[PDB]
RNA sequence: AGUUCGGCCAUCCUACGGCGGAAACUCCUUAACUCGUUCCGAAUUAAGAAGAGAAGCGCCGUCAGGCCCCGCCAGUACUGCGAUCGGAGACGUCGUGGGAACACGGGGUGCCGAACC
RNA sequence: CCUGCUACACCGGACCGCAGGCGUCCCACGGCGGGCUCAGCGAGGACCCUCCCGCGGAGCAGAAGGGCACAAGCCCG
RNA sequence: CCGCCCCCCAAACUCCGAAGGGCCGCGCCGCCCCGCCCUGGCCUGGGCGGGGCGGGCGAAUGCGGGCGGCGC
C-alpha cells in the first residue's frame, strides 16, 4: 500500500560514517585543522589542550596525536579538588579555572623533574595573585628554553562569551603555558577596553555567593532545595574568596599527582 | 496439454519457413515453462515442498523470519 | 578526440570507489615523508587543489622536494624516443608511501642476519629461479580409473 | 508504573493563515501569549489562491509550560470538551482549531476576528537524546508514545469526550 | 567493568524484542548572574543534587534484511600466441598458455592504543 | 576552445563520425567564522503549522561528466 | 496503489570483472662516535660532511658503453 523506504537496495548502497562520527563525539574538520603541521617538520610533536565537561566533572588533558593512537601526557580532573580544599560547587567557573591551573602546574613540574639550572617550572613560574588580567608567557621571550606551547581543543561545545572552557584555558595560562588567545569571550570586554575586576568576580565565584544570599533572603525553603550540599558542608556564601585563594596556594605548592588505588567490579 | 501434443510441431514447421536461415525443432524435458524436469517435478510435487504460484512452480524457501 | 581539456577522459579513473566517498582518513596527514623516498601517485577525486594530471595516475617516483603543504615528485616519462625526468608538485591526498623496495630491504636484512647467525657452513643466498623437481616416490595402491564420457545433449 | 514515563505537554503551537490583518492578528497572539509572534513567507505562487511568493502569508507562535497548558484548556472549553477519535496522530500528538478568536474571551472586535489552529505535542522525560547536539540518537520504540496512550492520558487529564 | 582522547572505517549498520547498574557516563531540577532562541532555556549558556533504571549506553536474542569468509558454479563464459583446419558465408574447430561473474549452499556478526576511576 | 561516446581496461589514436556546449552572467551569486539540514513519504490540524523516518533520491549561474551532509548546500555577522 | 514471481535489453547503464598491458625495485649494509646550520618546550629534528670497528658480492640469459658537431 505504502512504499517501503528501507529496502534490500537501500542497505546495499548505504555507507556508514566513522564510528566516532556516528557516536557524535568527534568533528573531523576541526580535528584536521588542529593536528595539521608543515611537512618539513618531520614528526615533531604537536600538542592539544583538550577541555571536556560532563555532568558532575571537568577534565583537562594535554595530548599529542601519533599514527595509530594518541598519547595523553598529563591529565587533571576536577574531582581531585576536594583534596586541595574545594568541597562543593564543582563544575562551575571557579572549579574550571582551578583545574586548568592544576593541569598546568603538574605538566611543567613533570617536565622539570631533574633539570638543575634552567627548568620550565623555575623559568615561567606562572602568575601568583589570581588577578584575572591579560597575560602572555610568550612576551617573556627567553632565547634558550621557550615556554610550553599547546592549542585549545574544545570539541562540540559552543564558544560563547563567558564559557567555562575559556575559564579553564585561562587557568592553564596562569599556570604558565603558551596558549594563543584573545580576550574576547571573557567577562569584562566592551571592545574598547578590558577590565580585570569583572573577571576576578567570576574566577572567585561571587555570583554563586550573591545568589545564595538573595535566595536565602527571599525563599529559605528553596534555599534548602537548591543548595543542600553547600548547607551540609557549611561553607558560608562569604568565605569563597578565601577558600579559592587557599586552594590556589595548595595547587601551586603540590601539583604532583597521587594515584588513588581502587578495585573495580564487573 | 496432451490434446495438442501431436500438432505443435506442425505449427512450428509453419513458423520455420518465415525466418532466415536454419532452425531446429526440439522437445524439452522440462515441465512446461517451469525450470524442473518432469520426473523431478513429479517427485517434488509428491513430497510437497514444491511452492505453487500463478503459472510457475518454485521450491521451499527455508530462509527468513520463522512464521511472522 | 576533438577536445583535450585538462580533465578529458576522466569519467571512471577520477570517480570514487563504491562506499568510499567523503573525507579522507587522517593518516593522509599523519604520515611522515623524507627526501629520496619512493611513492605511488593515485588521484583522489574529492580533493581538487594540487591534483596531478591524468597521465600521472598509477606511476611510481621519488621525492625531490619537501614543502609546507605539497610534496615534489620526480617521474620518468617516455616521449617519442627518449625518457624525460618530469617534476611535479602534489598535495598529500594524492600520494601514498610506496613498497617497491620492501622485498629488497627484507632480503638484505636476512642475508646479514644469517651470516651473523652462522650451521657452520654459509648457505647459498642468491635467489634461485624454480628448478626442475627432483626424483621421488608416490604410492599407487589406490588408483582411480577415468575415461572420456559420452556426449549428452 | 514507573516515573520517567509520565506524559507531559512538550509544546503548544498556535497557527494563523489568511494588508494589515496579519499585523492585527500578531497583536492578538501578542496579547494572548505574551511572546512576540513570528511570520512565515510563501514558498510558491498559487495565483488561484491569490498569493505571490515574497508575501508574508502566515503567522504563528509556540507556547510552553503552565502557560501552554492553560491556553489549551481554554481552547477545549471553546470546543465544549469534545474531540474526534481520529484526531490523534499515529505519532502521539493531536490538535484542533477554533473559528472565532474572541471565543476565548471578550475582546472588542479595533482588531478583527480570526480563527486558529491549536496543535498539542506531547512527550516524555528523556526525549532530549533526539534533540541535543552532541551524542544525538533516536528514542526507544518502547519509550515512544502510542495514540492509545495519548488518548488515554488526554481523557484522564482534561476529561474530554470522544466523538466518532 | 567504566570515562575522555584516538587508529583502521558495517564481522561495527538498520529493525523489533528482552536483561542491567556499586563506581562511571546519562535522563534529570532551577532561571539571580553569563549568554542566547526567523518566536520558544526545545537548542544553547550559567547554577544544582531530590528522583530513575523508562530511554540513550552495555549485553543477550531473531529458520531477521544488510555486511564479511569459504566451497561450488567451472577448467564452463571469455581470451594471448600458432595453423595451406572446416564452412558460400555468418561462425566454428585443433595445438600451446591465462581464466571469470551471476546464481547456489555452509559459516561468522569489531579488534588494536594512551590516560584516569 | 569544452563534455560524454566512437576508442578494442597505461598514454596516444581518423572522418563534412554520434549527442551537445563556448565568445557570457554575479560587490555578491565572492572571503572567513558560526549555527543548521535538503527532496520528500507516511500520519495529524478552522474555512500554512507539527511530528516521525529521511546516503542525498534537493541544491551548488549556463553543456555534459565528476565531486560534496555537524558540507562545497541554507541562514546570520 | 502495494508485495512475490517472470520473458527480453543498452556505444553515450554498471554492484562484479578477466586475458592483456603499464609504471617502479632486485647491493651495499649494520653499530658507535664527532663537526656545521632552517626547525622544536627541551638534552627536538632534518640536511651536509668526517672518523672507528664488523662485514660483503646476493635472480636468469646475452653483450662493451656514453656524448657532441656539420649536413642531406
Ligand atoms: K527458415
Ligand atoms: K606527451
Ligand atoms: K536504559
Ligand atoms: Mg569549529
Amino acid at each position: 500500500w505504502v512504499k517501503v523506504q528501507k529496502t534490500r537496495s537501500y542497505f546495499k548502497r548505504f555507507q556508514v560514517q566513522f564510528r566516532r562520527r556516528r557516536e557524535g563525539k568527534t568533528d573531523y574538520q576541526a580535528r584536521k585543522a588542529l593536528i595539521i603541521q608543515d611537512k618539513n617538520k618531520y614528526a615533531t610533536p604537536r600538542y592539544r589542550f583538550v577541555v571536556r565537561r560532563t555532568n558532575k566533572d571537568i577534565i583537562c588533558q594535554v595530548t599529542a596525536a601519533e599514527l595509530t593512537k594518541d598519547r595523553v601526557v598529563c591529565a587533571a580532573y576536577s574531582h581531585e579538588l576536594p583534596r586541595y580544599g574545594i568541597p562543593v560547587g564543582l563544575t562551575n567557573y571557579a572549579a574550571a579555572y582551578a583545574t586548568g591551573l592544576l593541569c598546568g602546574r603538574r605538566l611543567l613540574e613533570k617536565l622539570s623533574v631533574g633539570i638543575k639550572e634552567n627548568a620550565l617550572a623555575q623559568l615561567y613560574p606562572g602568575l601568583d595573585k589570581a588577578t584575572g588580567e591579560e597575560y602572555h608567557p610568550d612576551e617573556n621571550e627567553n632565547e634558550e628554553v621557550h615556554a610550553f606551547k599547546a592549542f585549545l581543543d574544545i570539541g562540540l561545545a559552543r564558544a560563547s562569551t563567558g564559557a567555562r572552557v575559556f575559564a579553564a584555558m585561562k587557568g592553564a595560562v596562569d599556570a604558565g603555558l603558551n596558549i594563543p588567545h584573545s580576550m574576547k569571550r571573557f567577562p569584562g570586554y566592551s571592545k574598547d577596553g578590558f577590565d580585570s575586576s569583572a573577571l576576578r568576580d567570576r574566577i572567585m565565584g561571587k555570583h554563586v555567593g550573591d545568589y545564595m544570599a538573595e535566595l536565602k533572603a527571599e525563599d529559605e525553603e528553596t534555599y534548602r532545595k537548591r543548595f543542600s550540599k553547600y548547607i551540609a558542608a557549611k561553607v558560608e556564601p562569604l568565605r569563597l574568596e578565601a577558600m579559592y585563594t587557599k586552594a590556589h596556594a595548595a595547587i601551586r605548592a603540590n601539583p604532583q599527582a597521587v594515584k588513588a588505588k581502587f578495585e573495580i567490579k564487573k | 496439454r496432451a490434446s495438442a501434443k501431436d500438432y505443435v510441431k506442425d505449427a512450428l514447421r509453419r513458423a520455420k519457413f518465415k525466418i532466415p536461415g536454419r532452425q531446429a525443432i526440439v522437445e524439452s524435458r522440462n515441465w512446461g515453462f517451469t525450470e524442473f524436469t518432469k520426473e523431478e517435478y513429479e517427485d517434488l510435487r509428491e513430497r510437497g515442498e514444491l511452492q505453487y504460484d500463478g503459472n510457475n512452480a518454485h521450491r521451499i524457501s527455508r530462509k527468513g523470519p520463522l512464521n511472522l | 578526440t576533438h577536445s583535450q581539456g585538462y580533465r578529458c577522459k576522466t569519467r571512471y579513473c577520477f570517480a570514487r570507489k563504491f562506499r568510499r566517498h567523503g573525507m579522507a582518513n587522517l593518516t593522509t596527514y599523519n604520515r611522515v615523508y623524507k627526501l629520496g623516498q619512493y611513492v605511488n601517485i593515485k588521484v583522489n577525486g574529492a580533493y581538487h587543489k594540487g591534483m596531478p594530471h591524468r597521465y600521472y595516475n598509477g606511476r611510481t617516483g621519488t621525492i625531490f622536494n619537501i614543502g609546507p603543504r605539497a610534496l615534489g615528485v620526480q617521474i620518468q616519462k617516455r616521449v617519442r624516443g627518449r625518457i624525460m625526468l618530469k617534476r611535479i608538485n602534489v598535495r598529500l591526498e594524492h600520494v601514498h608511501p610506496s613498497d617497491c623496495r620492501k622485498n629488497h630491504l627484507e632480503r638484505v636484512a636476512a642475508n646479514d642476519a644469517a651470516r651473523r647467525l652462522a650451521g657452520q657452513p654459509v648457505p647459498c643466498l642468491k635467489r634461485q629461479n624454480a628448478l626442475p623437481r627432483a626424483a621421488h616416490v608416490v604410492s599407487i595402491a589406490s588408483a582411480i580409473d577415468i575415461t572420456p564420457l559420452k556426449y549428452d545433449g | 508504573e514507573n516515573p520517567m514515563r509520565r506524559i507531559r505537554i512538550e509544546k503548544l503551537v498556535l497557527n494563523i493563515c489568511i494588508g494589515d490583518a496579519l499585523t492585527k492578528a500578531a497583536k492578538v497572539l501578542q496579547q494572548l501569549t505574551d511572546q512576540e509572534p513570528t511570520f512565515s513567507k510563501s514558498r510558491l505562487t498559487i495565483r488561484g489562491f491569490g498569493i505571490r511568493r515574497g508575501q508574508k502569508i502566515s503567522t504563528h507562535v509556540t507556547v510552553r509550560g503552565e502557560k501552554a497548558r492553560e491556553i489549551i484548556e481554554r481552547g477545549l472549553r471553546v470546543k465544549n470538551f469534545e474531540l474526534p477519535y481520529s484526531c490523534f496522530s499515529t505519532t502521539g500528538n493531536f490538535g484542533f482549531g477554533i473559528t472565532e478568536h474572541i471565543d476565548l474571551g471578550i475582546k472588542y472586535d479595533s482588531m478583527g476576528i480570526y480563527g486558529m489552529d491549536f496543535y498539542v505535542v506531547l512527550s516524555r522525560p528523556g526525549f532530549r537524546v533526539n534533540k541535543r547536539r552532541a551524542q544525538q540518537q533516536h528514542v526507544g520504540a518502547s519509550h515512544k508514545i502510542t495514540p492509545d496512550e495519548a488518548r488515554a492520558w488526554v481523557e484522564r487529564e482534561f476529561e474530554v469526550v470522544y466523538t466518532k
